[PDB]
């Protein structure tokens, strides 16, 4: 081992479920569950037979008010689903003993397919799932009804819709978690793009596991952006058990002893909790008091300031019962603790310049969406690396229904899909198991 | 009551009396 | 060419349910008339009462 | 009250109820009335006071001859009122004293 | 079966017994109706029964009987109990003790629907064919099923006039008809209802009873329904219990026990004639409408005309939606009209109004105090602050309690209430006892012009009869002009005397409460 | 456990502005506006009249099971689904008692789910409209972090909280909701804090003295008292910039060693 880090994983409840577990047991290099969900995200893939079929009665093919007139097909894609479901399998298939999942949702109306990963072997980014989905959709539509040679175009249009111009998935009926790696940010940044909304309605409006996954999600992406390669590796490593996996209880342990408090007193049980552990002493007394406060520990007194952060935004929220607090909860939890003791904030800024940005892009007429759409893979939230998105999924989760952009009206269908998959619907239990699963190997 | 009538007599600020400058001309 | 690239159409039925239920204001045809003179004189270079 | 001037000055009775005895007050002087010095205990009785800028009637001047652990002698909370002086040798003549008649007082350091 | 046991309960809050030794049972199917007086603990027990916080037993317990999935989690009536589940285990049978025997009560306390008292459970901006989508979505029903019975649904509430529009917008027994339909659309185990006509005049009082008996008995749902309006609760339960109080006076079937009722009643005062001095307000052509770009002209005033007489009671009767409440808030200068003039003569001038201004509106609105039909209080106040700071008494803290005293005593309050009342908070009242103090708040300042927005509608016959004496011992000893609208017949033929009937923003005529009633009927 | 200091410095504006972080510090009031005249300056919603809501009350909704989010007692405005409005504020540079991020961490660290956010010449709270008024009132309004010559409660045209004062003393004002009345000395609102006019103009007492003003005031002046002055301050923010520096280089307890 390298890091002789210990934590104690708590679960969602507050209970005690092992103690003294190697920090690296919850990497992502080493956990079994964090390589599933990666792998499952790669592969699976969306396929809506309804707006398929809509489209192509009404020859909407084109995008945003787009219509073709006389390019028109009567298919019923809903009423077979299940032969549909069938063809696209045996044309995905690559063995016999082969994962090419393939399940009908909604009764007909939306397909569920996962992608074998023996085509992901050999491919070199994750855009194979969604090409091959589409090429065998195409050919199963086809065949199932007998579309003529000179209707094939429409069918293409139909289910991905304006790709060869527009480099993209824009008017089609075929989704993935994931975007086009051409539109990411920057490089690496392919893991950042699930919004808080589909990370909310994959958990079912869990607090915590929602939490542990935006977690696990972004600091696997910084893991892949090499950020947390040599030294940064410990503290993206405690980032991640201390703000999704809830280690020592420190966010249960925070919103339980500031039920009733605001944000500075949120400060101040974090402020005591980091001088009763060690992790921060006294510097030096000035002229005027004000003890001034060092790290002792620089990794852990950040992982510190990120459990109270949203230990801070899970409070003001819950006390609002509103998801619009996130962003100031963030800017000013970090502002009060700096200058209360002298210390560097979350992320050294990076969480405080992410909440401004949070700030403006959701609260003013120059602000565009709400809290729900963050995601890391945006120009204005990009900038912390996994350490200011997390707070915003517990803020959406305590949300009371006063949100345009509820994770109801834009998850839906992410959530009936991904909500089926273990891994995804409770991830703090599965990565906590998980992690349990390798403790003797470290 | 006796008292009570003392009371709003006694203690009546008259918007118009205070503020001459918005209730009059 | 500078027509074509000029030009952008807009829907205006969110913004109006919008406005309707969660801001709270009515929307009239009035209204409208009223807004498309602000947007006509705000948009070659205009600035509203400043 | 006019000392300002004269040896004696004069308050002139402006609303009396049993123990309470208020006085009137000056809409000219009555203008950088910040609290200054507010009761922290029960005030005791025979304490003059005037109300502070904080309550709507600030610039009543009152006297009580008893003592109460809420309000002061004009009929305001501690923290609308500002001690200024207390009465020191006469008494049992403000409580005799009717509305509008004016009563003379000497200060004695 | 049998649903539900209520054991030896009795609620205090700090020794103060708001209820004490209630027990009754309850089936499958039946309705009970919880008669007594204003304050007696009906609002009190049917929170109990829903279990919201706050209001867990100290002495007794209550049993819930129900049936329950183990694994697919809804509980349902203790009648599925022994039915194939639509997923896999059964119904088995439960007997979920309230406040204590968790890990049932989440699932329990969705099949439990309760109308609340004055407070509208409804999302405001979501419309009203998407309030009653939202609640069939909740739980039951699917996309066909929830689409027929939203339309059945706003049939019975009668609302096919208002399908689109925001609910928001809606006018209080609007409101409460689609609270109504909502917690219709969930299939509940039990329904309490606490006051589900309301302030609802008889006609709509009629449909939303007859939407009732439709609705929960067909379906053998239990029904614990709290009125304190005899007729009510005689028509639509067979078994009644009387409490005062916090005691069970009278237990027996619903007609002994309302007959018991009516026996404890007084009749009213009928204050002597008084004369009028001159005319005070006159309305010409007032007219309110209400346009938007996606559902058409509501017009709530249609050209209304008015003229009010100084030392009056003028009453405004009329069905619900006819434009009341907007009449009265032109009339407090607070929602300006459309089209139309509007005079009020201070001394002998007549200020033009219509206009903002101090120089304007501002002149007479200091003398015009309004109690609006949706009141509300300070409830981070106490009920002292709520009448003394929250407005700004014009005399010393110190003589403001007395004032205080004084206006609650006034309003129908006994002295030992009075002073019992004064150190507390809005949220420790009941409604109508809120409802009074709210009068106090509107009283205090002692207005020239008083609108009354439905004094009555929470209150029992002698506390009705009490704020009619008050308002006429008012009118009496101070000249005070009023102007009250009003549902209960009784209260406009003894406190008013030119009533008026409202009709789709229409006058229609003006006479005496008696010709009133009778060109009713 | 932790005794909190709020902020370093030993002038007079370190001191006040560690009194307004401090929740168990007592603000001192120096006018009463009644809750009624609070809400028609506030322009939100007529007094008298119950609030409008936008969900129904927290009972009636049905939510899933969650331990943490159950954890948190809500504010009673969201206990009853009341929408959520807004209060804003601007402060002149001219010694005005509170300034916009020292306003935005008061209320951050002494109200409950608020949203406060803070601009140059601007500073505005979201929270539950009760609730709002309740502290709007409470805190806001009647205690020494409100001026009514130096601070305005307005929103829409906000402009002159770097302007120079008027001859009686008052920030600049485009719109003119607040005026001086010469006969009396009090400073009257005849606008609500967007700009419609109101009906009768609600006192909001008188300017605060001048003196006052230089001791209650949470600004750093070159006239008044100067950061030269106060150089705890500057040594903390400069500590702050080289911690997140460091951070930012490598983030090991080695290269904090040159802290
Ligand atoms: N939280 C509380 N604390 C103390 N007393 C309370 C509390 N809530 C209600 N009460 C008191 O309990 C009694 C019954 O109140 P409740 O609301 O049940 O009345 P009710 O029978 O429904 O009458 P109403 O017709 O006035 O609505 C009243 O005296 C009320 O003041
Ligand atoms: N802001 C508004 N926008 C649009 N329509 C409105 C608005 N306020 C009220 N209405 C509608 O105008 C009509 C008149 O409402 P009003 O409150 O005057 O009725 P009412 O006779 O007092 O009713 P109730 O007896 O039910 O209290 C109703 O149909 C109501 O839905
Ligand atoms: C990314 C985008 O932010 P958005 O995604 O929130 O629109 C980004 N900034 C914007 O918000 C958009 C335009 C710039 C507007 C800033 C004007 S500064 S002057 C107004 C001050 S105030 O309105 O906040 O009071 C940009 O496009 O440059
Ligand atoms: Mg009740
Ligand atoms: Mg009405
Ligand atoms: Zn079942």
């Amino acid at each position: 081992v390298k890091y002789e880090d210990k934590i104690s994983l708590y679960d969602a409840k507050g209970n005690l479920v092992a103690e003294n577990v190697p920090l690296e047991a919850i990497s992502p290099l080493y956990n079994p569950t964090i390589k599933s969900m990666v792998k499952n995200i790669k592969r699976t893939v969306a396929v809506n037979l309804a707006g398929i079929e809509g489209t192509l009665a009404a020859g909407k093919i084109g995008g945003k008010g787009c219509q073709v007139p006389g390019r028109t097909l009567d298919i019923s894609a809903v009423s077979n689903a299940q032969a549909i479901a069938d063809e696209v399998e045996k044309i995905l298939k690559v063995s016999e003993d082969d994962d090419t999942a393939v399940k009908i949702i909604n009764g007909g109306k939306q397909l569920a397919v996962q992608v074998p990963t023996a085509r992901l072997e050999v491919a070199a980014e994750y855009s194979v799932s969604m090409l091959s989905t589409a090429m065998a959709l195409k050919e199963a539509l086809i065949k199932t009804f007998n579309i003529d040679m000179f209707d094939g175009s429409t069918v293409h249009a139909a289910i991905v819709g304006n790709y060869p111009q527009v480099m993209d998935y824009a008017g089609g009926n075929i989704a993935s978690l994931l975007g086009a790696p051409s539109m990411m940010e920057g490089l690496g940044y392919a893991l950042r793009n699930i919004p808080v909304n589909h990370a909310v309605a994959t958990t079912k409006k869990n607090m915590m596991n929602a939490i542990a996954f935006s977690s696990v999600m972004e600091q696997t992406a910084t893991f892949e952006m090499g950020d947390a390669v040599g030294s940064f590796e410990r503290q993206h490593l405690l980032g991640l058990a201390y703000q999704g996996l809830n280690a020592d209880n420190l966010v249960i342990d925070f919103i339980k002893a500031n039920a009733k408090g605001t944000v500075g007193s949120v400060v101040e049980t974090v402020i005591d909790r980091a001088i009763a552990d060690g992790v921060i002493v006294v510097d030096k007394t000035m002229s005027s008091g004000f003890n001034m406060y060092k790290p002792a520990d620089v990794n852990k007194w950040n992982a510190y300031a990120a459990a109270g952060l949203v230990a801070a935004v899970a409070v003001s929220c819950g006390a609002a019962r509103a998801a619009q607090n996130v962003a100031s909860v963030i800017l000013y939890f970090n502002d009060i603790l700096e200058y209360e003791t002298g210390l560097p904030g979350v992320d050294y800024g990076r969480s405080m310049g992410t909440a401004v940005g949070f700030s403006f892009f959701s609260h003013s007429i120059y602000g565009g969406g709400g809290p729900g759409i963050f995601n890391g893979n945006h120009v204005v939230t990009r900038h912390s690396k996994g350490f200011a998105i997390p707070p915003v999924c517990a803020a959406m989760c305590a949300d009371a229904g006063t949100q345009m952009f509820s994770p109801e009206h834009t998850s839906g269908l992410v959530g009936s899909v991904y909500s089926a998959f273990d891994e995804f619907r409770e991830p703090m239990k599965y990565v906590i198991e998980g992690a349990l699963s390798i403790k003797d190997q470290f | 009551r006796l008292f009570l009538k003392a009371l709003k007599e006694k203690f009546e600020e008259d918007p118009k009396e205070k503020y001459t400058k918005f209730y009059t001309f | 060419w500078d027509d074509i690239r000029r030009t952008v159409i807009v829907g205006m039925d969110t913004a109006h349910s919008v406005l309707e239920k969660r801001l709270g204001v009515e929307v009239t045809p009035e209204t409208i008339n009223e807004y498309m003179h602000t947007i006509n004189h705000s948009l070659p270079g205009g600035a509203v009462v400043q | 009250t006019g000392l300002t001037t004269k040896r004696i000055g004069t308050l002139k009775i402006y609303f009396k109820h049993d123990d309470i005895s208020m006085f009137e007050r000056d809409w000219d002087y009555s203008k950088g009335l910040l609290p200054e010095n507010t009761p922290e205990k029960s005030i005791d009785s025979g304490i003059i006071a005037v109300t502070n800028m904080v309550k709507k009637y600030k610039g009543y001047i009152g006297v009580r001859t008893s003592s109460n652990d809420k309000y002061g002698p004009t009929g305001e909370t501690f923290e609308g009122t500002n001690i200024v002086g207390k009465v020191v040798k006469n008494s049992e003549i403000l409580k005799s004293v009717k509305q509008g008649e004016n009563i003379y007082i000497l200060e004695v350091n | 079966m049998l649903l539900l046991e209520v054991k030896n309960v009795s609620k205090s809050y700090g020794d103060t017994e708001v209820l004490k030794n209630v027990s009754f049972e309850l089936n499958e199917g039946d309705v009970m109706g919880v008669l007594g007086r204003s304050g007696a603990g009906k609002s009190v027990l049917l929170h109990m029964l829903r279990g919201m916080e706050g209001y867990e037993p100290t002495s007794g317990q209550i049993i819930y009987h129900v049936a329950y999935c183990p694994h697919c989690e809804n509980v349902e009536a203790p009648s599925q109990v022994g039915k194939k589940c639509e997923c896999e285990t059964e119904y088995v049978a439960k007997s979920v003790d309230f406040w204590n025997n968790n890990e049932i009560t989440y699932a329990l306390k969705k099949k439990i629907a309760i109308m609340l008292q004055r407070t509208f459970a409804l999302y405001g901006e979501k419309t009203v064919a998407e309030n009653i989508m939202e609640a069939l979505t909740a739980a039951g029903y699917e996309g066909k099923d929830a689409t027929e019975w939203a339309l059945n649904l706003i049939k019975m509430v009668k609302l096919e006039h208002r399908v689109a529009h925001i609910s928001r917008d809606l006018s209080g027994g609007e409101k409460q008809r689609v609270v109504l339909a909502r917690q219709i659309a969930k299939n509940p185990v039990i329904f309490l209802a606490d006051e589900p006509t309301g302030t609802l005049d008889p006609k709509t009082a009629k449909f939303v009873h007859n939407a009732l008996t439709e609705a929960v008995i067909k379906h053998n749902i239990a029904m614990v329904i709290t009125s304190h309006w005899p007729e009510v609760i005689e028509e639509l339960c067979q078994k009644a219990i009387w409490l005062d109080k916090g005691e069970m006076r009278l237990v027996g079937e619903s007609k002994h026990v309302v007959e018991e009722f009516m026996k404890t009643v007084t009749s009213m005062k009928e204050f002597e004639k008084v004369e009028v001095k001159d005319e005070l307000l006159k309305l010409e052509n007032v007219e309110k409408r209400y346009v938007s770009v996606d559902r058409g002209i509501v017009k709530a005033v249609d050209g209304i005309d008015v003229s009010i007489n100084e030392k009056e009671i003028f009453g405004l009767v009329g069905v619900s939606g006819a434009g009341k409440t907007t009449l009265s808030k032109i009339i407090a200068a607070v929602i300006p009209p459309s089209k139309g003039n509007y005079e009020f003569r201070l001394a002998d001038e007549w200020v033009d109004m219509t206009k903002v201004g101090p120089l304007y509106r501002g002149r007479a609105k200091r003398y015009i105090g309004m109690l609006f039909q949706e009141y509300s209080l300070y409830p981070h106040r106490t009920i002292l602050y709520n009448l003394t700071e929250s407005i700004g008494l014009e005399m010393p803290g110190e003589f403001a309690k007395m004032k205080a005293e004084h206006t609650l005593v006034s309003v129908g309050f006994t002295e030992e209430e009075a002073e019992n009342m004064l150190e507390k908070h809005p949220s420790e009242l009941s409604v109508g006892e809120k409802h009074r103090v709210a009068l106090a708040q509107v009283l205090i300042r002692e207005p020239h012009l008083i609108l009354l927005d439905e004094p009555t509608g929470t209150m029992d016959p002698i506390t009705r009869n009490q704020v009619a004496e008050s308002i006429q011992k008012s009118r009496s000893e101070l000249d005070q002009t009023y102007v009250i609208v009003s549902h209960d017949m009784d209260f406009v033929l003894n406190v008013c005397d030119r009533a008026a009937l409202v009709r789709g923003g229409k006058i229609i005529k003006t006479g005496k409460p008696d010709e009133i009633v009778k060109i009713l009927s | 456990a932790y005794t909190p200091q709020f902020y370093p410095g030993a002038t007079k504006v370190a001191e006040n502005r560690r009194n307004h972080l401090n929740p168990n510090y007592e603000l001192e009031k120096l006018r009463e506006i009644p809750d009624e005249d609070v809400v028609k300056i506030m322009g939100h919603r007529q007094p008298g009249e119950d609030y409008k809501t936008v969900h129904p009350p927290l009972e009636e909704m049905d939510f899933v099971e969650d331990y943490a989010r159950d954890l948190v007692e809500p504010l009673n405005g969201a206990k009853e689904g009341h929408r959520v409005r807004y209060i804003q504020f601007a402060d002149s540079m001219y010694f005005a008692p509170a300034q916009p991020y020292d306003r935005s961490r008061s209320y951050m660290s002494r109200l409950r789910g608020v949203d406060a956010g803070t601009l140059s010449g601007r500073q505005v709270v979201e929270c539950r409209e009760s609730d709002l008024e309740e502290f709007s009132k409470n805190i806001l309004m009647d205690t020494e972090l409100f001026d009514p010559a130096t601070s305005g409660m307005r929103g829409a045209t906000v402009h002159g909280h770097s302007l120079r004062l008027d001859e009686n003393g008052m920030m600049f004002d485009a719109l003119q909701r607040c005026v001086f009345d010469e006969k009396t000395g009090h400073v009257m609102y005849v606008k609500d804090q967007v700009g419609k006019p109101l009906d009768a103009p609600v006192d909001v007492g008188e300017p605060i003295p001048e003196a006052k003003l230089r001791e209650i005031t949470t600004i750093y002046r070159n006239d008044g008292v100067a950061m030269r002055a106060d150089p705890d301050v500057i040594e903390v923010v400069k500590r702050i910039h080289r911690a997140r520096t460091l951070g930012g280089y490598i983030p090991t307890n080695e290269t904090f060693k040159g802290l």
